[PDB]
């Protein structure tokens, strides 16, 4: 068993405690048109209640996030479409939730911690002279449906409320869609559309992960649930936009679902053939699943998905503790046996009593599921 | 897009039933709601008395009566699906009829999720309050004008069910609720002066973990009884006491109803059809009824079973068990088309004439359902007598109360046959002539006989058969028309006429008068409380083409109509129709005039034209079911009878009727002898109504219907029910039509406790007959079913798509496309084509056939060898369970309606995906209306229609119309009913058995008819005061935006009932181009025709 501390990396004790706590919530209203400005070194996309770790330091950047705590609190993340061009027609919101400024090495330094709040679509994305760009966007309404069952049912068969417990499920099958009789499809299509089956089917393989998981952690809402487990999915950028455009958590769940049955082997971006880990060595090392966004000490983020067994890599240099983003573990740069592309780090326990004694983070962006 | 929908056969199934004194304080009302309909009963305890029935501009969810303090009857509660509330009290004075609104307005709250277990609608005993839960965690409460309301914070947010207790001096709720710890009842008192809850009477006693209902009984006992899956308890307080019997252990007891007033005799009723007798603890089984929606308690012994999957029916109570010992015998069954799951529309019996065939009701309710538009006869006796001119009944003997004689004209002959029970026999009458065509005859005043002829007026004794009156026109001259009553005669000869009295052995020329021109036609019947001596004459006469209200005997003239045209009127006739005198008068070519008659003045009112056949028209007056009616012959038969007092017209099913008249005999009681070219038919009518249902019970559920025109039979989707046996495989809960079939089949296996059998039907076009049935495989769910002929093959196919279903799996990872041919009384086996999914959906395109196995999109092609073919594969991210086609483009259809259109190219041999839609809501059906539209049934009873220069727009659908329909759509079908104004015609089956019709319109009709909703709403009286434009507009849990591109044709069918100075209101700066009423008349009728 892993006697590992889970919540150690969702604190991102790294970037140092003592940070400024906001509490205090924004969220626009749906449909409503915002203007909200863009970090000019930010390139990877975040999903709603996914945590972003950020370390600032370009002057421009750093008045922008200065101003920005002044007021909303809030600024835009886009979902690239093309990275290079800088094409963006999707993103969310970030709200900033821990802060921290700093004056060193003469330049003025700021760290925070933001949480994906709100989707958009952008309309329009106007640039200011210091570099940082506004983006006019209109935010996307959550859609929340009801039970497939809740029109057809305006009866007397309403009051039937919701290993051994597998008949459970069935007898749950049975009971909530029994009214499928007065359709054209049967319970077990239903099913497929069911927001608490789907959740079900999702857990299924969260504890295949998380094998010292309490169901008391998980979100019991559907809405928080289907994003907490597309940002834990190691997938690529066009997928993950795919997944940003989805407006139900049903069509969202479905669309998870979809993708964790179809992974199976996680390869070198580059190469495309090197096989490096499958979708069985993933195991989930924080509580937020087994991919997170972490800093480096420039400001880069890396999205890291933690596999217990990886293949084609090679090591370089001695390993370091310096601004580990796992406490208690070192690091060692590691990289594609046959391309030399960086994978991402090996991870070693500092003392022998921690389980797991080794683990490796693999960076998302150098991952192909091909 | 502009479309128009309209209903073509009301809602048919139960939603909720009560009993109680609304009408009046004496008698014993049922009210049963069939959704947007109200229908109020009196129980005769002879039968079931139909006082009236009103529409509502919502669905009823709530529906229960209340009395408070003094009042002169009961008042109804009504609570809509969209939280329309209202008090109505009922109003009677003389033949008017009105529901009124004594308290109304809109519960909903600006926030909430609406609860699980549906909306509960309680009252307080002693009316002093309204308890609704529509919400999760909140107890509205209305204090019993606007409807006044206010909420109560409810700790315990899953309540399973509530009711408001009995015998309390503050007010007290009783419900049963369900936390992570287990499920336990309990009980809280509202004040209405503090506005807020105060701890219950009793403790938060433990309850069984299915305790679904709480049954509120009255004093002395009071407290309450909770019924659960195997326990039945009852709490009050310190009394307790615990029934667990193991004969409500199959199924859960799902409705109940009180039988003594004091609360010692209850009817329960579970989902598999038992009725019980809950005694006070004891329970004990009455016997099976139809699957109880709803039950009520009504007079002596009679109960009403409100059934929603199957008809509802009347049921008596006997405590004398019978051989099979069930204490419940049948009555009474009341038609249920609901749920229709699936549908078509076949040209039986007659081509253009269109009949629809449902795949309606579930589980041993399960039925086909063939509704034909016009009434049927049902014949008993068949004489070839052809080119008969004239028929009338007789009562040979005085002494007999019935017909025993039939006399038939002919060119310059008569005839007459002679009925000795069944048997018709040619004999000769006494007194009367053969050697003349005749023009009447029948039974006349002081037991005599009559016969007008082309030469006299014969007046014949009864005993014996002698002439004792013989008048003839002084110059010999032949009379040209006649019409005789009992005691009266008015004859033409020419421009003459004469009225004669029939007195004993005596024809008294009363008077005699000349007319302006020639006489076509004469009438008359006597009408209101006349004792068979009328004062009026209605005359046609040639040339100048008028309708005359002449009186008797000065001949003198009252009122003259000029019907118009060169064409001349044939038959006239004065009747009465639901008290009312009208004036009905038929011309030659076919056209029917009607107009109301004023006895007194003789004045013509409310001119109306109807076209009903080519040929002129033979009226002639019959009574069906205690009713006056008038029998319309033409090569287009009707029978002109009276609904809401507005005359309906209704097309009997024969190809063709000369001459008609009613025959009640001894061997052919409430009989009419209807006649033709070729030959004589005796038989009886059916009930007189639009549409007619015939039920084919299957006693299982039928799910997916098709049609086979070159084998004359249908192909039937249907699941049967078995339990799992001490065997290897299940047995039968009940024979049904998969069991019971002529020649047996079962499939051959290839690939790799209450069980589901599949099974496709075989049934003739005719009989309705289990000609055969494919039994699938065992886990083989049967999901959709096409009758084609494809590739190069002649031979037309019954193809069925399958899926193999296990519990462990979510998405059926295997499925078949099994391919039938229909020869010799057995489906032979011609291709088993296995695939990695479920068969959704299937459809023939341009001779392959296209099918969807789950989320991707196959095109097969149909070889020589004989097996399908795989073309090209969509691959579609969107489940394809709506799989429609038009041409070379393809509709794909996801439940969270996600549309998205394919076409396939030719050259190519692959498919391009044209335009996609992605707005999450459910979606139960859809239909392609043309090559840029398409209709669908969306979340929350609702209607919707998608349409078709930048590629950006081009790849991008339109959503052009929007309506709240308050139904649920299940299959939407090319056809219509009925043997240019509107473009198209496709129909609708629900889940409550309405049946409806959409059509298109031009930019200017619809706009025409859009502002005459408007005009009309202003005009028309709302049941419960609900806003017609709020009911219609489109509604979800989120947005409720107004209705657009539709326009209701059931408020548009009301212009043609309104009163005429209302129309006159209506059409009154309507319209630019100026719009008449009598133009709004034409327009308005047209649409009427389309069903
Ligand atoms: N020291 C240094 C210099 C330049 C880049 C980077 C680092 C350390 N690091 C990662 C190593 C893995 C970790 O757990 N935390 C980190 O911060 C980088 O990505
Ligand atoms: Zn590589």
């Amino acid at each position: 068993m892993i006697n590992f501390d889970t919540s150690l990396p969702t604190s991102h004790m790294y970037l140092g405690s003592d940070m400024e706590e906001f509490h205090g919530r924004t969220l626009h209203d749906d449909d409503s048109c915002q203007v909200i400005p863009v970090l000019p070194h930010v390139m990877v996309m975040l999903i709603p209640g996914q945590t972003l770790p950020l370390q600032l330091f370009h002057p421009q950047e750093v008045s922008m996030v200065r101003n920005l705590i002044q007021k909303d609190r809030t600024f835009a993340v886009l979902a690239y479409s093309n990275v290079r061009e800088r094409e963006a027609h999707f993103g969310t919101t970030a709200e900033i939730y821990a802060y921290r400024e700093e004056q060193e090495y003469g330049i003025e330094t700021v760290k925070v911690k933001a949480i994906g709040r709100q989707r958009f679509k952008v309309l329009e994305i106007r640039t200011q002279s210091d570099g940082i760009q506004q983006a006019k966007v209109q935010i996307l309404p959550e859609r929340v449906l009801p039970s497939t069952m809740s029109a057809v049912q305006l009866q007397s068969l309403s009051r039937r409320h919701i290993r051994a417990f597998r008949q459970w499920w069935q007898k749950y099958q049975k009971r909530k869609f029994h009214c499928a009789s007065l359709t054209s499809w049967p319970p077990w299509l239903y099913s497929l559309y069911d927001a608490e089956t789907l959740m079900e089917r999702v857990k299924r393989q969260l504890h295949e992960w998380d094998e010292n998981l309490k169901d008391e952690s998980l979100p019991t809402n559907p809405i928080d649930f289907s994003y907490r487990v597309a940002a834990c999915l190691p997938i690529d950028d066009a997928l993950r936009i795919q997944l940003l455009k989805i407006g139900s958590a049903i069509q969202r769940l479905r669309c998870e679902l979809d993708i964790m049955n179809k992974c199976t082997s996680l390869c070198c971006k580059q190469c495309q053939d090197t096989e490096i880990t499958t979708k069985n060595e993933i195991f989930s090392l924080s509580l937020c699943g087994p991919m997170a966004a972490y800093v480096n000490p420039h400001g880069y983020i890396h999205e890291t998905l933690t596999v217990y067994k990886a293949c084609n890599l090679n090591l370089s240099g001695r390993p370091s503790t310096e601004h580990s983003w796992f406490p208690g573990y070192a690091w060692t740069i590691a990289q594609c046996r046959i391309c030399g592309n960086h994978m991402g780090w090996k991870f070693t326990a500092t003392k022998k009593d921690m389980s797991p004694q080794k683990f490796w983070g693999l960076t998302r962006s150098a991952l192909l599921p091909r | 897009s502009y479309n128009y929908v309209v209903t073509a056969q009301k809602p048919t199934a139960v939603n909720g039933c009560v009993t109680g004194h609304f009408t009046s304080a004496e008698d014993l009302n049922l009210l049963i709601a069939k959704n947007t309909r109200l229908e109020i009963y009196v129980v005769t305890a002879e039968g079931l008395r139909p006082v009236k029935e009103v529409g509502m501009y919502g669905k009823i969810a709530v529906m229960e009566l209340f009395r408070p303090k003094g009042e002169s009857k009961d008042l109804l509660f009504i609570l809509t699906a969209k939280y329309n509330a209202c008090i109505l009290e009922y109003k009677q004075s003389g033949e008017s009829i009105d529901i009124i609104t004594r308290a109304h307005g809109n519960v909903q709250d600006r926030i909430g999720r609406p609860s699980e277990t549906g909306i509960i609608g309680i009252i307080d005993p002693e009316c002093r309050m309204i308890g609704l839960r529509l919400y999760d965690g909140l107890f509205k409460v209305i204090p019993l004008k606007e409807l006044k309301a206010f909420n109560i914070r409810l700790e315990e947010l899953h309540v399973i069910d509530v009711k408001f207790l009995y015998g309390c001096q503050a007010p007290t709720i009783c419900f049963v609720y369900q936390d992570p710890q287990g499920r336990h009842v309990k009980t809280y008192e509202v004040s209405l002066r503090e506005k807020e809850f105060n701890k219950g009477p009793w403790k938060q006693e433990n309850v069984e973990a299915e305790a679904s209902m709480v049954i509120a009984v009255p004093e002395p006992f009071g407290g309450a009884i909770i019924i659960g899956q195997e326990s039945i308890t009852y709490h009050n307080g310190d009394k307790y006491l615990a029934i667990a019997p193991p004969i409500i252990k199959q199924s859960t007891i799902v409705c109940h109803n009180r039988v003594d007033p004091n609360g010692s005799r209850y009817l329960l009723g579970d989902m598999e059809g038992r009725l019980f007798m809950l005694l006070l603890l004891r329970v004990e089984l009455l016997g099976e009824t139809s699957i109880a929606e709803c039950l009520t308690y009504l007079d002596n012994g009679v109960v009403f079973v409100g059934s929603r999957l199957g008809d509802s029916q009347l049921v008596k109570l006997n405590v004398d068990s019978n051989e099979q010992g069930s204490y419940v015998v049948a009555m009474e069954t009341f038609t249920n088309l609901g749920p229709i799951v699936d549908m078509c529309v076949v040209d039986l019996e007659r081509q253009g004439q269109g009949q629809l065939v449902t795949c309606s009701g579930a589980f041993k309710e399960g039925s086909l359902r063939i509704i034909r538009n016009g009434i049927g006869i049902h014949e008993h006796a068949s004489i070839d007598l052809p080119g008969i001119k004239g028929l009338w009944p007789l009562r040979s003997d005085p002494n007999r109360e019935t017909d025993d004689t039939l006399v038939l004209s002919f060119v310059g002959q008569t005839r007459v046959l002679m009925l000795n029970g069944e048997e018709v026999e040619e004999t000769e009458l006494m007194g009367f002539v053969d050697d003349q065509q005749t023009f009447f005859c029948g039974n006349v005043a002081h037991q005599q006989l009559i016969q007008i002829t082309s030469a006299s007026v014969r007046l014949v004794s009864q005993e014996p058969k002698a002439l004792v009156s013989e008048w003839k026109e002084p110059q010999a001259k032949n009379i040209s028309v006649a019409s005789c009553n009992s005691s009266q005669v008015v004859v033409a000869v020419g421009r003459a006429l004469y009225y004669l009295q029939i007195h004993p052995q005596e024809l008294r020329q009363i008077s005699h008068t000349e007319m302006e021109h020639e006489v076509a036609c004469l009438d008359i019947t006597p009408l209101g409380d006349s004792n068979g001596l009328s004062p009026l004459c209605a005359i046609g006469l040639w040339t100048d083409i008028s309708a005359r209200i002449l009186k008797l005997p000065s001949f003198e003239l009252l009122h003259k109509e000029m019907l118009g045209g060169e064409i001349i009127p044939r038959s006239i006739l004065m009747t009465t129709f639901e008290s009312s005198h009208y004036l009905l008068c038929a011309l030659g070519d076919g056209a029917l005039f009607y107009f109301g008659l004023n006895i007194e003045t003789g004045l013509l009112s409310d001119r109306k034209k109807v076209t009903l056949g080519t040929q002129p028209t033979v009226l002639r007056t019959f009574r069906s079911l205690s009713t006056t009616n008038v029998f319309a012959c033409s090569d287009r038969p009707t029978v002109i009878y009276s609904s809401n007092h507005k005359l309906v017209f209704s097309n009997v099913n024969l190809k063709e009727v000369n001459y008609m008249c009613p025959l009640n005999s001894d061997g052919y009681p409430d009989s009419l002898a209807l006649a033709n070219n070729s030959t004589l038919t005796i038989g009886t009518i059916d009930e007189i109504q639009k549409l007619h249902i015939r039920t084919v019970p299957l006693y299982e559920s039928p799910r997916k219907i098709c049609y086979q025109e070159v084998s004359q039979c249908f192909g039937v989707l249907s699941s049967r029910i078995e339990v799992q046996d001490t065997s290897g495989g299940t047995t039968a809960l009940r024979p049904s039509a998969s069991t019971q079939a002529l020649s047996s089949s079962v499939s051959s296996s290839k690939l790799f406790e209450e069980v589901e059998v599949h099974n496709l039907l075989i049934i003739d076009q005719h009989t309705f007959e289990v000609l055969h049935a494919h039994q699938f495989l065992q886990n083989e769910y049967a999901l959709s079913l096409v009758s084609c002929k494809l590739g190069k093959d002649p031979n037309t196919y019954f193809i069925v798509g399958t899926a193999m279903v296990y519990p462990e799996e979510a998405e059926p990872k295997q499925g078949r496309i099994v391919v039938f041919q229909y020869s010799d009384g057995k489906l032979q086996t011609v291709a088993e084509k296995e695939v990695k999914g479920a068969v959704y959906s299937m459809v023939e395109f341009n001779g392959k056939l296209l099918a969807s196995i789950n989320s991707t999109v196959r095109l097969y092609e149909w070889t020589t060898e004989k097996e399908l073919r795989t073309e090209c594969n969509h691959y579609n991210n969107i489940m394809a369970l709506y799989l429609k086609t038009k041409g070379d483009f393809i509709l794909v259809g996801d439940l969270m309606r996600s549309v998205l259109l394919l076409a396939y190219k030719p050259m190519e041999g692959n498919f391009e995906e044209i335009a996609r839609d992605f707005n999450p809501n459910w979606m139960s059906a859809v239909e392609i209306l043309d090559d840029d539209n398409f209709l669908g049934a969306e979340n929350a009873f609702n209607l919707f229609v998608c349409q078709k220069t930048t590629d950006e727009e081009r790849q991008h659908l339109q959503e052009v119309g929007l309506f709240h329909l308050g139904e649920f759509v299940n299959v939407f079908c090319h056809g219509s009913l009925v043997m240019t104004p509107t473009q198209g015609s496709v129909l609708f089956g629900t889940v409550n058995g309405m049946i409806g019709l959409v059509t298109s319109l031009s930019e200017s009709w619809y706009n025409l008819l859009l502002d005459m909703q408007n005009r009309l709403n202003k005009v028309i009286k709302s049941v419960g005061k609900i806003e017609h434009s709020f009911w219609r507009s489109f509604h979800t849990e989120r947005k409720t935006e107004p209705a657009t591109g539709f326009i209701d044709g059931d408020l548009i069918e009301s212009f043609l009932d309104i009163s005429r100075p209302k129309m006159q209101e209506v059409v009154a700066n309507l319209q630019k181009r100026e719009a008449t009423a009598d133009d709004l008349i034409k327009v308005v009728e047209e649409l009427t025709r389309i069903h």
